[PDB]
């Protein structure tokens, strides 16, 4: 009986309990990621085969590391025994020990793993990557355990809320260190693996939450100096943690040692390509596909996403005020001016403009257009500012005073509500009322608002499952036709818009839209084939009935951007906005039985049919940047003809600079 | 839990040789995962000391496939006839699973030292 | 009857705007504050008391000449 | 000023972020401070410091664009006060 | 936290212990007798909504009496609450407790099983008639 607990405490003298009941097994629910023949997936199974032995501590306290003891085939048994000699060595290992042991008349074969963890790094995956409220306790337990936060904060409800309660970032970010630790052991072993001359896929489910490996159950035998780990699907799933814990915030400090103060890099470095490829061979080192840290260099679509989720990821260390317009000094006629020559992007790196040229005489409309918009001169002109009303990076100030916008309330239409009172309206406790009104907001209104993007947080996505929908996505869509079209065929509704700054001190978009011929607005879009253009955008306030009394804000692009994304884009949108029955649905009137026709359509067959339809928060405020990226992607892939490569990765640089990450 | 090669592959003799032309005839010896969009080879083994070519036709005969080829690997299987050198040659530009699964396949076929 | 309280909530805000109190800034927000509240209140009876401190700005004011209105 | 021409010839390829041009040439700050609090914390007596470089007070306004004296920023006098001031210095050398 | 541990002991004898992990449920394998509408028989089910408490002897030493303790639906609260008020005088029942407790925001039903065995009739009689 007792025998068997003095046996599996083997010689590290702990003093251990025993939490199967006797002798026997236990059962538990882990998550897995299986691969046999016949099922897969990575979903939660029913672990049974281990007898689990809480070790204890001094003072007759518990502490959490524990003994598994596994009981299968004797062949099993000679090939973990052999491959375990082999792998015996390097620290990222779970010191194994194999025994054998007797019940009644069974000299039965049993391994026992020493000081191992509650869970495996699966199961923190997959709380994370399932998440719901009415069951989260396995998360729970994993925070309260490792001193991330303490029990009763989960009474305060809403805990796990993201818009509420933001707190919940620094809760999830104290597990950064360990997951780190954990990355560099899975290098550890992958180096003493191809040492050794074996071969094995590697899996979540085999690691405890301190790095050290076990489980060798079909790993082979080659040459040594020949073997070869496989690390697919452990990093592929394990990626979207990395972005949710802040997992490399140490690698900013001065020695990567949490301790030590922040490194300074000086203000006018901005290259920073070797440093990306340091941390890509320090820690992902036998990921088995290339990685361009500026994609300009990136072959086809693919590679664009592949290497840009690995950027978004790296350019969450270096500082941020690197980032944005690349300006330099240029000449014309004996005068000295400043403009920007490229960009430095989150995703895609460095970007350098092919056509610049230094000394000039005169400019022309084009040129004055593209120099006016640019905010190298609005910003090199003006006054440092610092606001503190915002979290947000500022820049500069234009003007000596800052203004106030105010938005005035509505106006009251008497007759009419005498009208309906007198015909019996508006009774009291009665269904139909008064619920939509002209809400006024008062001065820092304006900020106050532009304020709600501190909720965009760096995203890192599972690039796999993402290189897979983004083609299911695409087959969504093989019914139009694109592709550019020349200044003559374009359709301007309404020309009599406001045409963003600095051009709307000059009139509307009639004027750019009519003091420029054909052949300037063709020469503008090659131009942008070839170049980058950032712009300033200009956010203005709504005024409208609504129900809910926060402001409303739409933002006004300059005309330098639609001019051209308009030729860019239109023959497909158009396309799109002409087609009866298809899955998107813009464009189909729901009058003369329009409704009917979308109701039956969208019931087409389904056999055992109900309705569902969901809501995002904050839709437009939240879109991390991937997805964003993947959509201009799916959109710009009809231009297989008309475009040539460098063209589309320009366009899809522009259209980036000008919409996802300007001033 | 998770397995690494439910399924292997079959054997063939084919041509190889140190250049396009070089490649002569029968001296090859290739693993080929037969997929869906014809007979597709992954490795290539012999004893011939190294060969930059293989030269294979297509699916459909027409051409025969000028295929470049890694550095040769170094291993000392064993006969009756004592020990025997061979040299294992992969296509270049192979993932990581291609070679654990080509190297399942032979290490568990043929014996060595 | 609620609505009615809603209703002119919101001609008395339009008036003081008109009357350039938005100029001044604190005693703006202030007013914006108390007419956000009036439009989502529920019951009548605190709905009221924020229109009589609502109202009372106005009143101190001399830009309107109530004796004349107060004629019927 | 000759100061932007010595930043863009240290660069070693003539061509520098934009972020950092105002940070390191501009010779006016402009501060927006909301409550009395974040006042303490930071635009202290008549110089600071902000961007590793010494600031002067010269004039400050509220949100009406008055002028207000720095005597009158008191802890108790501060509810009496339009609140999102506004602080103009002057780079010292 | 270690609310449920002690506002369940109640009153008789503070010598209890979790045997649960936590304030969370437990996952156990029980044999069952299951006749409702559609499905129907006499198997090993999969029992899952019980904290389950083991409860100590003298010299800190193991007995084998547990409390179980379950949540459901205030429905079902009220029900066996008003049954155990008629029945609750033959020896033949077991001593429940009926209470409530919140967790975060909810004042959450719960009933209270005293002084249990591990195993009930089901268990010994499916022991021995699947050997
Ligand atoms: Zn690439
Ligand atoms: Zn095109």
């Amino acid at each position: 009986a007792q025998s068997f607990l003095n046996r599996v405490c083997g010689v590290s003298a702990a003093r251990l309990t025993p939490c199967g009941t006797g002798t026997s097994t236990d059962v538990v629910y882990r998550a897995f990621d299986i691969y046999n023949d016949k099922v897969a997936g990575f979903a939660k199974f029913l672990k049974t085969n281990c007898c689990r032995f809480q070790e204890k501590d001094e003072d007759d306290n518990l502490i959490d590391s524990y003994f598994v003891v596994k009981r299968h085939t004797f062949s099993n048994y000679q090939h973990e025994e052999t491959i375990y000699n082999l792998l015996k060595d390097c620290p990222a290992v779970a010191k194994h020990d194999f025994f054998k042991f007797r019940i009644d008349g069974d000299m039965v074969p049993h391994i026992s793993r020493q000081r191992l963890t509650k869970y495996t790094m699966a199961d923190l995956v997959y709380a994370l990557r399932h998440f719901d409220e009415g069951n989260c306790d396995t998360l729970k337990e994993i925070l309260v355990t490792y001193n991330c936060c303490d029990d009763d904060y989960f009474n305060k409800k809403d805990w796990y809320d993201f818009v509420e309660n933001p707190d919940i970032l620094r809760v999830y970010a104290n597990l950064g260190e360990r997951v780190r630790q954990a990355l560099l052991k899975t290098v550890q072993f992958c180096d003493a693996m191809r040492n050794a001359g074996i071969v094995g896929v590697l899996t979540l489910d085999n690691q405890d939450l301190n790095g050290n490996w076990y489980d060798f159950g079909d790993f082979i035998q080659t040459t040594p100096g020949s073997g070869v780990p496989v690390v697919d699907s452990y990093y592929s799933l394990l990626m979207p943690i990395l972005t949710l814990t802040r997992a490399l915030t140490a690698e900013s400090h001065v020695d990567t040692d949490l301790t030590k103060p922040y490194i300074k890099w000086d203000l006018l470095k901005y290259d920073f390509t070797e440093e990306r490829l340091k941390l890509f061979d320090r820690y992902f080192k036998y990921w088995d596909q290339t990685y361009h840290p500026n994609c300009v260099n990136c072959l086809d679509d693919r590679c664009i996403l592949h290497c840009a989720n690995f950027n978004v990821l790296f350019s969450t260390v270096f500082p941020p005020t690197s980032f944005g317009p690349l300006v330099r000094k240029i000449f014309v006629d004996g005068v000295p001016f400043v403009v920007s020559t490229g960009y430095h992007f989150r995703e895609l790196g460095v970007v350098h403009n092919q056509d610049v040229n230094l000394h000039s005489s005169r400019l022309s409309f084009k040129e004055l257009l593209v120099y006016a918009a640019d905010p190298a001169m609005h910003a090199a002109s003006g006054n440092l500012l610092l606001d503190k009303r915002t979290t947000c990076f500022s820049v500069a100030a234009l003007t000596n005073n800052v203004a106030f916008q105010t938005v005035k309330p509505g106006n009251f239409n008497k007759d009419f509500y005498d009208f309906a009172v007198s015909k019996g309206f508006f009774k009291e406790g009665s269904s139909v009322e008064l619920k939509h009104f002209f809400f006024a907001q008062d001065g820092n209104a304006a900020i106050s608002d532009y304020d709600y993007y501190r909720y965009n947080l760096p995203t890192m996505c599972d690039i796999r499952q993402l290189l897979f929908v983004v083609e299911v996505v695409d087959k969504y869509f093989d019914c139009y036709d694109g592709g550019c079209i020349n200044a003559n065929q374009v359709i301007v509704n309404n020309l009599d818009k406001s045409a963003g700054f600095p051009f709307n001190k000059w009139g509307k978009a009639r004027l750019y839209y009519d003091s420029m011929s054909y052949e300037d607005q063709d020469a503008l879009f090659a131009y942008t084939k070839r170049n980058v253009i950032p712009t300033i955008t200009q956010m203005n306030l709504k005024y409208a009935i609504s129900a809910k009394n926060r402001a409303r804000t739409v933002a006004g692009v300059s005309i330098c951007s639609t001019m051209t994304n308009r030729q860019f884009h239109q023959k497909l949108l158009k396309s799109i906005a002409a087609t009866r029955g298809a899955t998107v649905v813009i464009g189909t009137s729901k009058f003369y039985g329009g409704w009917h026709n979308m109701l039956k359509t969208v019931y087409s067959d389904v056999e055992n049919p109900h309705l569902m339809g969901w809501d995002y928060p904050k839709c437009d405020r939240a879109m991390p940047n991937m997805l964003r990226i993947m959509a201009s992607l799916v959109l710009a892939r009809k231009h297989t003809t008309c475009c040539s490569l460098s063209h589309r990765f320009y366009r899809l640089a522009n259209e980036c600079a000008q919409v996802l990450s300007e001033m | 839990n998770n397995e690494l090669s439910p399924v292997a592959l079959r054997q063939m003799s084919c041509a190889a040789g140190t250049t396009q032309t070089a490649c002569t005839d029968d001296n090859a010896l290739a693993y080929y995962n037969t997929t869906k969009g014809g007979r597709f080879v992954l490795a290539l083994l012999s004893d011939l000391q190294d060969l930059k070519w293989a030269r294979f036709p297509k699916s459909d005969g027409t051409g025969t496939i000028y295929t470049e080829l890694e550095p040769p690997c170094r291993f000392v299987t064993d006969t009756p006839k004592g020990p025997k050198v061979k040299y294992l040659y992969f296509i270049k530009g192979l993932n990581n699973l291609n070679r654990g699964m080509v190297l399942g396949s032979l290490a568990a076929t043929v014996r060595l030292q | 009857k609620m609505s009615d309280v809603k209703c002119t909530s919101v001609v008395l805000l339009s008036v003081l705007q008109q009357l350039r109190v938005e100029s001044s800034s604190k005693l703006w927000a202030q007013c914006v504050q108390l007419h956000n509240d009036i439009l989502l209140a529920k019951d009548t009876t605190e709905a009221f008391e924020k229109m009589v401190s609502l109202l009372s700005v106005l009143l101190s004011m001399q830009g309107a000449v109530d004796i004349n209105k107060l004629c019927e | 000023n000759d100061a932007l021409n010595n930043i863009i010839n240290n660069a070693r390829d003539g061509c520098v972020p934009l972020n950092i041009i105002p940070l390191t040439t501009a010779a006016k700050l402009m501060v927006v401070i909301p409550d009395y609090n974040t006042y303490k914390n930071t635009c202290d007596g008549t110089t600071f410091t902000y961007a590793s470089a010494l600031w002067e007070i010269q004039q400050v306004v509220d949100a009406d664009s008055k002028i207000v004296q720095l005597s009158e920023i008191s802890m108790d006098n501060s509810p009496n006060l339009a609140w999102p001031l506004i602080v103009t210095a002057l780079r010292a050398n």
